[PDB]
């Protein structure tokens, strides 16, 4: 695994065990965001500021963000044990693991327009069939760098793929190569 | 290259 | 180092659940990480460094390395059936073994439990296995033999009580032998005999055995048996639990004896055990530590004063050398602890001279202090004959002034060597070693047969302590070699030269 | 054992690593297989062992076959036993490899009975203390190197001496003479060696194919083309093989090894891949453990006895590197065989002077035997001394004690000779079996003078004496007519 | 992965694309009078060895029983 | 490592006349340094195969092309890869080069020695040059009989 | 090691006396040095000692002077394991000893007590200027016969001393009658040989050394040389022996 | 070594003539890389090289050839540390040369300058 | 460690006639460990110092002082940094030594000698007495011509 994998993993746990899941999403977004801006992050790292300084703005935090106060309790954890500086990692790897235990596989679609959503859900019906997901939260991006379609990246990260909008004429260059 | 030195002072 | 043992997933749960409390986990621990020949506990707050903990499985273990959030501790056998995440148990006591009287006859296996299969050991529990030794104010000067029964020995090499001399040797050249007939030798005395053997295979501590049970050497013996098959920590740690058993009757005024049957065996062990740990290791691969590992375990035989009751314990370490390597790492490191060394020699074993002792390389660091008035009196002019007899063999194929060294060497040295040389598991008593020198080196057995040589002798012991019971009394009564026992000595010898002229 | 599933996490080379549930998951020295995936298109399972569980629900196992094709999540099935093997009659003549599957294409053995390889040692109070001698019925290895019964030998003989006949007479010996069987381990056997021993030991007698079962000897080979794993366990594969006959059947088995020089590689390997620091000369630290882990299970109980005969190589030919001198520290026996002899035709070609044992004392064969091999040592010894003299002088311009001394060794010398029920087969003689009692007897009559007025080739490719004196008097008939 | 080339181009995010393969070579009696290098590709320049089957580059040893004895 | 060298070289067989008879003859070449024949990948692939042809710089320097160390190769084959006739006249040059082998150190001193013993030498120091060979120029088997 | 160096420099300070300090295996200190450098969390150095060897040697040797108040001549055994002279440890101990002793296990194993290895015990003190033209020439021409003998040792070992030259046989019979002379029986010995220590001064040894290379005593046996001192008690112990025959 | 290795690959390409190429210590091109692959955070190889010594060596000793359009007869100078020559720096040059010249000590030791092993220097023309 | 101790010593230069003409003369002292001259740090600066002097330790008790053990130690420089009196009278001088040095060890195992031979190895056993110095006892450039 990894340390970002070993706290995640263990929050979505004490999560799951009194079920706040939806609550502790809403907290870890918010949290994702709260530790960006590089201010903050650095002042919760920097380990020249003392812990005591960095928990009484760390609790202010709590007090105005409303937070779950379990999540707070990881936080707290995370200054007490210094792995305060891979914040951001263990707060982006959470979502992985949130959808491992919530039963989705989130499978982007990357096509050039946006889609009239039938063929989407269609897409949804798809990945969710061939996967066992229980619910896919799919995302697209209008991204122009593709020639005609659409194609998805579903599993774990981006693992699995079909790809039809340019793979028609590279395989025409591939004949066309002929070697 | 020591060990061939006391090969050949073997031999 | 950005990765823990501590840091799986059960343990940050229970970390995030409630953060702010105020009972830990006291003496329950859960097991994590169970390696090779460690296994990591989170939790044991409050365990000490050196304090037993007990596995679910049964395993013993030691609190080794007690880091900030798990200790590691050592496993004491196969930690083969500790499931990960069992419980673990500390016993708030520090490495011990129980003591008692009622050890001598049995087999142990390291850890104080028998091998036996003749039931348990009531015992009052004691003696920490990692006991401190005496300082410089405890112990004394040695001055009583420790007879060992072999000629050479106890002529040239004298081992007094308190002693540590070494068995430095090759692999069957002795030793076993040398050790096993000094423990036999002890039926008399007042002597507790320890014998331990580290990293035998488990046939030769079963020979070992049943010859002491046949001799009737058990009467006074302990066994501390590891074999081949084991553990690298009860190889490691048998020596200690050892000096543990023989400490206790140490001090209590006992004459004790220890044998560490392959010290070298034990410094592979710990060796392994470094290497399985991940510590740096200096030259053929040791960790560094094995010479405190052997010094720590030596420094306790000891020879304590009379205040502290005057007890003793004569420590025996045998060390295997690689064809004869006592340059080597671990040979110079025993030699330089020890008090002296007994060098076998697996020309002399293989091409008969049976106890192969290399009497020109071996010292002891007590001699007459240790052998009592008679031995001194009748060996000075033994080892001087054989110190002469010892570069004649060597640099004089024929000879040097070839009618007196006929008359020196064929007299004295060859002959000689037929007199030191003695079977397998037989000692002899201190009036038959003083006689028998005193029947070689004064010159009366130079003109013999060098097959007959060995006959005469065993004829004239049987004699002597037949028809002389008065010599044996008057040098059992002083231990100096009068003049009337030397007299009645010439004219037994005469006797039973024209007994055995027929 | 049950739905104890894990997933595989790492592979790198031969070494795994699996993922398990947070409660269920194996002890060390316990078997997995892979329910791998063959790109062919057909599954195909791959055996594991763990060796070190690693924390957060994880093990890490080493593979017995290899590793190519398997992807990170195939299934891996928890088996709550080490790697279990068939044991019993049902493996006799058959070819096994280090998993106890066959490997020898004659069908499929049945699993009635499966013992485990990974097994603590026999008691110390189960443990036989008597000094038996195994008798081989080859007179010079009874005679001047006894063997011992739950002792060790080793052979040293290089390639191209009587080495393969030499097993094959001890096998075929311990089956007529005793009632015992043979167990034969190759540790890292070259395969097209592995097929002409199958082949000469099918021809020899010894693998009776017209009947299996009637056989003598089970065969378990971990080859060269197999991963570090299996080439080292499959001397415990052997070993309990071995174990089941002596522990079940009451039988005096005999487990012969090749190079125990490829098991302690083997384990050097697989330590190398699981990364631990190397010990004194770069072998595994576990080096005395794991030698003698295997070694102390071959003893004698109060029910049978197993005597290995273990062939042992030395790197760089010193005796003091850490797997000879390791491996030397549970020999009881050695056996040299002779390039010269076998060049001669003193088959068996086993070197008198240069094989040992500590079987010789007075104590444990008596001191008749002793005095008589101590007596037969000093006249080749001698011989071999006096052989440039006879070069230069002459027999003649001898002395009349060394001359008798000469003519003695070279009938001596040519009685160590016999011939045998496995090389019978293309030298055509009928093959004797030699107790010691005759061994000795005639010994005995050819040192002191009582047959010396015979020719040096009577002596030669005879057992029992009398028919030394039998074939003397026909090569005498020969002069008569 | 270990590269079969050089790694130049390589971009730190670049996709791989894994094809399910494992390692064969073109194989038929047309390698006769050619140089090849580790792809079985020529490197003489003497145009492309046309084969019809394929066999995998490591591919398992005949067994014990698929052996005889070396007599020529 | 082993493995690497192991998994090749077991690949080169003759199979058995129910395959096909066909067969590979693996010659692989290794390159010791300094003649340290006790190095790793040496060990290992001298333990995989099945005999070794030693070459020396020594006999290379002292004339004899190709310098086949002939006492110290071994050929776990043996006489089973010879045809009926090369036999016959590999026995006799076998016992007379180990003959030379023995007494190659009383070549000094061929003169003070026995006619016997005087044949043995000349006969191997003439034997030794029939082992002589240019390089690309092999013999077909009748022609070294 | 550095208690023992506090206390003796409390002596050379503040008293201003002339301190003795003899330390015991100055060795064990850098072995038991690596044995917590280990522990310390730090890589280690070539041989498996620490990487502070070298400083950790001179931070203790360097106290031990003779500064203005007084002197400490510190006599220190150093210990070398397996009989390796070129071992770190003993390898930095030399860069501060101004005069050492190296003892050979050959020199021991033949009974040439104390086992002083003439060739390699060197000293910064063996100068004209501070021992006199006498002992300076002395002391080089045993070391120039020594070292002859110790260059034809390997051609003296295979064939024998019979064919060598006849001022080479000379220089082979006035070396071994040297290195016999070096050995000495010593007062604390007592029990290890009898025939008591004898204190040697150094104008008998000079004189004694005189007379084995001017010549004189070429007519006597080496024995009479092997465990005595003053070489008239050479002289004495030959007259002896050929008068006991 | 690249640096004029490619100045001499413009003249034997472009200008298509025979162009001589020395180069002193070799030893060094490879060196250079032993010191830096430590902190390129290279695992160690055989007794303190990079593990990328034979490739290294190879690709620099690749480029010199003799392209059938112009010819680079390249003489090298390859420093054996401390007289071994089955250093592994040494070793894989002696596969990239065809006519090596081992200079031996004991005969600058007497004098025999130039010091070239006659018994040791083999070449392949 | 070698790009420690070169571009220390590669500071020791000598300035050309724009710069001044000024010079840094390096005299580096390699302490070697019982004559391991294959260890690590004395072979990295041999191969950087432009030339060496070995002090052998065996001249140096057989009362050769100074200790050079002339014939392994060298002058990369050469005869350029001599006065032509030294260039006219030492020039083939150190040549001629080493190959008198090995021609008094052929001749150790020679019976009997030559009558040139003899006049060869008595001139050099006068320059091998010549050689010798006490320490701080410099002579000038006149007396060593
Ligand atoms: N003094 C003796 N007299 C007769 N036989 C002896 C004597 N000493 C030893 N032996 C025999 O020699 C063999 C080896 O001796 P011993 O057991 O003393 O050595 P060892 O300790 O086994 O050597 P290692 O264990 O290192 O191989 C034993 O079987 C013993 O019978
Ligand atoms: N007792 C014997 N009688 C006759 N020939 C024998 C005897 N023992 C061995 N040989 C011959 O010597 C050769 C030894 O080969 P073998 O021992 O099988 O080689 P390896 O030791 O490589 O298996 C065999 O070909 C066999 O014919």
């Amino acid at each position: 695994d990894s340390t970002a994998s070993r706290y995640a993993s263990a929050l979505a746990d004490v999560a799951d065990v009194t079920g706040t899941l939806e609550a502790t999403n809403s907290d870890v977004e918010k949290l994702i965001r709260i530790f960006s801006e590089e201010p903050v992050y650095y002042f919760f790292a920097n380990p020249v500021i003392s812990i005591d300084n960095k928990r009484s703005v760390l609790d202010e935090i709590i007090t105005t963000s409303g937070l779950q106060p379990h999540t707070a309790n990881f936080i707290n954890i995370l200054i007490d044990s210094e792995r305060i500086n891979l914040v951001k990692e263990i707060l982006n790897e959470f979502e992985d693991v949130f959808n491992k235990i919530t039963g989705t596989e989130v499978a982007v679609v990357t096509s050039v327009v946006k889609l009239e959503n039938d063929h989407l859900a269609q897409i949804a019906k798809g990945v969710q069939k061939i996967t066992g997901a229980k619910n896919v939260r799919i995302k697209t991006v209008i991204d122009p760098s593709l020639v005609a379609g659409f194609t998805i990246r579903y599993g774990n990260e981006g693992s699995k793929l079909v790809d039809m909008s340019v793979k028609k004429q590279l395989e025409e260059i591939a004949a066309q190569l002929e070697m | 290259a020591n060990l061939r030195e006391l090969r050949d002072r073997i031999g | 180092a950005t990765i823990r043992a501590d840091e799986i997933s059960k343990i940050i749960r229970e970390r995030i659940e409630g953060y702010n409390r105020e009972v830990k986990v006291v003496n329950t621990g859960t097991v994590l990480q169970v390696g090779d020949g460690i296994a990591r506990i989170h939790g044991l707050d409050e365990v000490m460094a050196g304090e037993l903990v007990e596995f679910e499985e049964g395993t013993i273990g030691i609190a080794l390395n007690l880091e900030s959030n798990n200790v590691g501790v050592v496993l004491m056998g196969d930690g083969l059936m500790i499931q990960e995440g069992s419980s673990v148990k500390a016993t708030g006591r520090i490495a011990q073994i129980p003591v008692s009287e009622a050890y001598l006859g049995r087999v142990i296996n390291a850890l104080a439990k028998p091998i036996d299969g003749r039931g348990e050991i009531t015992a009052s529990e004691s003696r920490l296995i990692e006991s401190p030794a005496p300082g410089i104010m405890s112990r004394r000067s040695v001055y009583e033999p420790l007879q060992t029964g072999l000629i050479a020995i106890d002529a040239m090499i004298p081992v007094g009580r308190g002693q540590r001399e070494l068995i430095i040797g090759d692999r069957q050249t002795g030793k076993t032998a040398v050790a096993t007939d000094t423990i036999l030798n002890q039926q008399g005395q007042n002597v507790i005999c320890v014998y331990v053997a580290i990293g035998q295979k488990a046939s030769s501590v079963a020979q070992v055995v049943t010859n002491f049970q046949e001799r009737g050497a058990m009467e006074y013996t302990i066994v501390v048996a590891e074999t081949a098959d084991s553990p690298a920590t009860l190889q490691y740690l048998a020596p200690y639990t050892g000096a543990a058993l023989a400490e206790y009757f140490m001090y209590r005024e006992r004459h004790t004896l220890i044998i560490y049957d392959d010290l070298s065996k034990q410094a592979q062990a710990y060796r392994q055990m470094s290497l399985l740990l991940r510590r740096p290791p200096g030259r053929e691969a040791y960790p560094g530590d094995v010479f405190y590992l052997h010094s720590r375990l030596l420094e306790r035989a000891a020879k304590l004063s009379s205040l502290l009751g005057e007890g003793s314990m004569t420590a025996l370490p045998i060390v295997e050398t690689q064809a004869g390597d006592v340059s080597a790492y671990i040979p110079t490191n025993v030699i330089s602890i020890t008090d002296g060394q007994i060098f076998l020699s697996a020309d002399l074993f293989n091409a008969g001279i049976r106890p192969a002792i290399n009497v020109g390389i071996s010292v002891s660091r007590v001699g007459s202090a240790a052998q009592i008035k008679a031995m001194k009196k009748v060996a000075g002019k033994l080892k001087l004959e054989l110190a002469q007899f010892a570069e004649l063999e060597a640099f004089a194929q024929f000879a040097s002034d070839l009618d007196k060294a006929t008359q020196n060497q064929l007299a004295r040295g060859q002959r000689l060597r037929e007199l030191l040389k003695q079977p397998q598991s037989a000692p002899l008593t201190v009036e038959e070693q003083v006689m028998t020198i005193y029947t070689g080196t004064n010159g009366y057995l130079d003109s013999l047969e060098l097959d007959q040589v060995r006959k005469y002798l065993v004829e004239l012991r049987t004699y002597v302590k037949t028809n002389k019971p008065e010599f044996q009394e008057i040098i059992s009564s002083t231990k100096t070699f009068t003049e009337e026992a030397e007299a009645l000595l010439k004219e037994a010898i005469q006797e039973q030269m024209e007994r055995f002229l027929l | 054992e049950k739905k104890n599933l894990g997933r595989i996490a790492q592979i790198i080379g031969p070494v795994l690593d699996v993922a398990f549930p947070p409660g269920k998951m194996p002890n060390i020295y316990n078997a997995l297989i892979v329910k791998g995936r063959d790109t062919a298109g057909q599954p195909m399972n791959v055996t594991c062992e763990v060796q070190q569980l690693l924390g957060n629900n994880r093990v890490r196992a080493v593979a017995m076959s290899a590793t190519d094709g398997l992807t990170r999540g195939m299934e891996v099935i928890d088996t709550g036993a080490p790697l279990s093997v068939p044991v019993g009659g049902a493996t006799l003549g058959r070819i096994f490899n280090v998993l106890g599957e066959p490997v020898d294409n004659l069908g499929p053995v049945d699993t009635r009975t499966t013992s485990p390889i990974h097994r603590s040692a026999p008691a110390f109070t189960q443990l036989d203390t008597k000094l038996s001698i195994f008798e081989t019925g080859i007179k010079v290895v009874d005679l001047l190197a006894p063997y011992r019964r739950g002792g060790k030998i080793g052979l040293f003989g290089g390639a191209g001496v009587g080495k393969t006949v030499l097993i094959m007479e001890l096998i075929n010996n311990i089956a007529k003479a005793h009632g015992g069987v043979s167990v034969f381990g190759g540790v890292g056997e070259r395969t097209r060696e592995g097929n002409d021993l199958y082949m000469e030991m099918k021809e020899s007698g010894v693998i009776n194919e017209q009947n299996i079962a009637e056989s003598k000897v089970a065969l378990v080979y971990g080859q060269m083309n197999e991963p570090p794993g299996a080439r080292m366990r499959v001397g415990l594969t052997a070993l309990t093989m071995a174990e089941y006959f002596r522990d079940v059947n009451e039988q005096d088995v005999l487990l012969f090894i090749d190079n125990i020089f490829r098991f302690v590689q083997a384990g050097s390997e697989v330590s190398a891949l699981l990364g631990r620091m190397p010990s004194a000369v770069g072998y595994q630290p576990t080096l005395s453990t794991e030698m003698g882990s295997l070694q102390e299970r071959i003893t004698s109980t109060k029910e049978g006895s197993i005597t290995s005969i273990q062939a042992v190589y030395v790197p760089a030919d010193d005796l003091t590197d850490p797997a000879p001198a390791t491996t030397f520290a549970h020999l009881d026996a050695t056996t040299v065989l002779s390039r010269g002899l076998a060049a001669k035709g003193i088959y068996p070609a086993v070197d008198p002077l240069d094989s040992t044992s500590t079987m010789l004392q007075p104590r444990i064969v008596g001191e008749e035997h002793y005095e008589i091999a101590q007596r037969v040592k000093e006249t080749l010894q001698r011989y071999k001394e006096l052989q440039d003299i006879i070069a230069i002088l002459g027999l003649d311009e001898l002395s009349e004690e060394d001359r008798l001394t000469v003519a003695r060794a070279r009938k001596i010398e040519r009685f160590l000779s016999q011939p045998f029920f496995v090389a019978e087969v293309f030298t055509g003689s009928p093959g004797k079996y030699v107790g010691l009692a005759e061994t000795i007897r005639g010994f005995q009559l050819i040192l002191s003078g009582e047959l010396d007025s015979l020719p040096e080739q009577a002596f030669y490719l005879v057992g029992n004496i009398d028919e030394a004196t039998a074939k003397a008097m026909n090569l005498e008939m020969e002069s008569k007519l």
